[PDB]
């Protein structure tokens, strides 16, 4: 039985669900691991061979780093710092090449789709740029004028959002509980009427409104946490939550292993 | 010019133990466990699990400074109960709860067509 | 210069929809709020990230280099 | 008044200050770079001979 | 080894030589980027 | 954030918040000190220097 | 003639904070220069701590010359001085 999940709604990159029979600390830790501890693939190193755009090499490198990359098979990929390799071997990194240049009177727009994978993925669907716009162009990177040649290589390593936000698989993770002020955790700031000033939350409909007749429940504890997870696009929300749970469990197991060893 | 090593926050340094357990003289049967390269995420959950156990008496987690990825957990239990055993039981319970939550989420996702 | 790749507050990717935002503003002659809502920006962080951006890259490209 | 009452100092650093609730009243944070640049001439003694050798 | 601000054409001039563009009268004479490998990180 | 201080999000900082580019220009001339004598822009080779 | 005898001293027998700081500094400087230590050290290496312990045990052989404005000086041994701090 334990804790159960009630998915109010699901989407391609957005899932809203409810967690029950779970402690507040556990939910907060789950949110923290999901926002920070989930491994993800993103561009880490940028090597410039011929750049003449109005922008700067550091600027374009930073923009490229934030570009989402497919990370469904991230678990198969290994950290570069772990595997014994000279530098960015195919077993721990994904190599892409960006090439572009302008022409007579048409500005050249660089998008995510322009990136071309050059390393051998060994049949792994990892490192592919994420495209979600209706037009399908992708994330705009820069603009090149006539005579402006852009030519660079990008190496993406496995990493977590803690080292850099570019690896963040989830954009916004909404977490709420106790819509009606049942636990007295928050003292609403009011000038005329607390109820009127503060609009009722959307989740309020899923819990019985409080009755003034009954007294305050001092034995009540936080429960029925409404959590909405949105994915940038690198990993689907379901896989995002699954990987967050896996990372938290792995960290707890590592703590247990350290305790046993010591 | 001297910003901290970002990777060092979650990576153990050379000659550094993940956990450092020492006795506490403030109260009987009290221990201090220093967790290195860890944040509130694990400390708060472990402490909350420990407090849910009747035998455990005191369980408090403290972060000395945001600069250093490290915290200290003070655990005091009843006589004849080793704090390490209580921590192991709490970790096992956390793992079981996480596995149950994962299974429930997977089942719910499979049930829903979307 | 260019629209930020990800929202500063949350990190949602907003660079894809900048061209769509401009097309909606021009082609459909829609208001700022309606266009942003259609693009799928609920949190006001992304709303102000897109609305407040200025396309200085085009101005820089106006020069011959 | 320019070189006798007030004169420039060798061993000293200057920089911005930021609040820190997690520091003791008599304890002041110091940048690592400033600590490296600033030095103290500790004399070699048998008590801390090993420590000074390790520092060297 | 050098390029023109306006013409943007290579010159590859040597020492003890005029620093004026051969194609035009402009003599800004900008220099192209170094051939040495350059790497940057998003951090 | 006491004493009007502020707390800034590290994730936002590394994600493109308030990043800046600083450009500094150095100018050099071969100003002549005496006719027929002028400076030369060449890499020193440690000889006669 | 300016020197005052051991008795008939009008200065305060109690140790002064400036005097305590000066004695601690001098003792620490001497110890750092490989000077003899009159108190057994129980795993202590900091000269300041050793000086503080010696002052607590009144093992410091230094002296204090209380100088009057006129010029006369009074001698005071560290052992007889009283440390209120
Ligand atoms: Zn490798
Ligand atoms: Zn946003
Ligand atoms: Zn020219």
């Amino acid at each position: 039985e334990g804790p159960q999940v009630k998915i109010r709604e699901a989407s391609k990159d957005n899932v809203d669900f409810i967690l029950s029979n779970v402690d507040l600390a556990m939910a907060n830790s789950l949110r923290r691991v999901m926002i920070a501890e989930i491994p993800t693939l993103a561009i880490d190193s940028v090597e410039v061979e011929t750049n003449t755009t109005v922008l700067a090499d550091e600027f374009i490198a930073h923009r490229l780093g934030l570009i989402p990359l497919q990370s469904m098979d991230i678990e198969q990929l290994e950290y570069s710092r772990d595997c014994f390799c000279e530098d960015h071997c195919d077993k721990c990194s994904v190599v892409l090449t960006l090439q572009a240049f302008g022409e007579s009177e048409s500005t050249t727009n660089v998008y995510s789709k322009d990136l071309v994978i050059v390393s051998n993925l060994m049949g792994r669907n990892i490192g592919h740029p994420i495209i979600q716009d209706k037009e399908g162009n992708g994330v705009l990177i820069c603009k090149l004028r006539k005579g402006q040649e852009l030519k660079l290589t990008c190496v993406a390593k496995k990493g977590i959002a803690k080292e850099h936000a570019k690896w963040g698989p989830a954009a916004a993770i909404e977490f709420e509980y106790d819509p009606w002020n049942k636990l007295k955790h928050t003292d609403y700031w009011y000038e005329q009427d607390s109820a009127k000033e503060w609009p009722q939350s959307k989740n309020c409909e899923y819990e019985d409104p409080p009755n003034e007749g009954d007294p305050f429940d001092y034995k009540a504890q936080a429960d029925t946490f409404y959590m909405n997870v949105e994915s940038v696009g690198s990993i689907p929300v379901d896989q995002v939550v699954v990987r967050g749970i896996d990372t938290l469990q792995k960290k707890v197991a590592s703590i247990l292993l350290a305790l046993t060893q010591m | 010019m001297n910003a901290p090593d970002r990777f060092e926050l979650f990576l153990l340094g050379e000659g550094e133990s993940k956990l450092k357990i020492d006795p506490d003289t403030k109260a009987p049967n009290a221990v201090v466990i220093t967790f290195e390269k860890e944040d509130h995420t694990l400390g708060n959950l472990i402490r909350a699990e420990l407090l849910n156990d009747r035998k455990v008496l005191f369980a408090a987690y403290k972060v000395e400074h945001p600069f250093f990825a490290r915290f200290k957990l003070r655990i005091q239990t009843t006589e004849g109960y080793d704090p390490k055993d209580a921590l192991k039981n709490a970790c096992n319970s956390i793992i079981n709860k996480l596995g149950a939550l994962k299974t429930n989420f997977e089942t719910e996702w499979n049930l829903q067509t979307l | 210069m260019i629209v930020p790749v990800r929202c500063f507050s949350c990190g949602k990717v907003v660079g894809d929809k900048w061209e769509s935002y401009l097309n909606l503003l021009q082609e459909d002659e829609l208001d700022e709020g309606t266009a942003l809502s259609r693009l799928g920006l609920k949190r006001y962080c992304c709303r102000r990230m897109i609305l407040t951006h200025v396309d200085l890259i085009e101005k820089f490209l106006r020069y011959n280099p | 008044r320019g070189n006798l009452m007030g004169k420039r100092v060798d061993f000293s650093a200057r920089t911005v200050i930021s609040g820190d609730p997690n520091l003791e009243l008599d304890q002041v944070g110091v940048p690592k770079s400033i600590a490296k640049t600033l030095t103290y001439p500790e004399v070699v003694t048998p008590y801390n001979i090993d420590r000074l050798t390790q520092l060297v | 080894k050098y390029i023109c601000a306006e013409c943007s054409s290579k010159l590859s001039l040597s020492r003890t030589d005029a620093v004026r563009c051969k194609d035009c009268g402009h003599r800004i004479l900008l220099k192209a980027r170094t051939k040495r490998l350059v790497q940057f990180e998003a951090r | 954030n006491q004493e009007d201080s502020m707390i800034m999000n590290q994730s936002s900082i590394d994600r493109g918040l308030f990043r800046s580019l600083f450009f500094r220009s150095y100018m050099d001339q071969e100003k002549k000190y005496g006719m027929s004598i002028t400076e030369t822009f060449e890499k020193p080779q440690r000889t006669n220097t | 003639e300016k020197a005052i005898p051991k008795d008939q001293r009008a200065t305060t027998p109690y140790m002064t904070k400036y005097e305590r700081a000066r004695i601690l500094g001098t003792r620490a400087l001497q110890i750092s220069m490989n000077a003899p230590v009159f108190v057994d050290l129980e795993g202590e290496t900091d000269p300041l701590r050793i000086a503080m312990k010696e002052l607590a045990e009144k093992k410091i052989p230094l002296v204090i010359r209380r100088y009057l404005p006129d010029g006369s000086f009074e001698d005071w041994s560290v052992e007889e001085l009283i440390v209120d701090l």
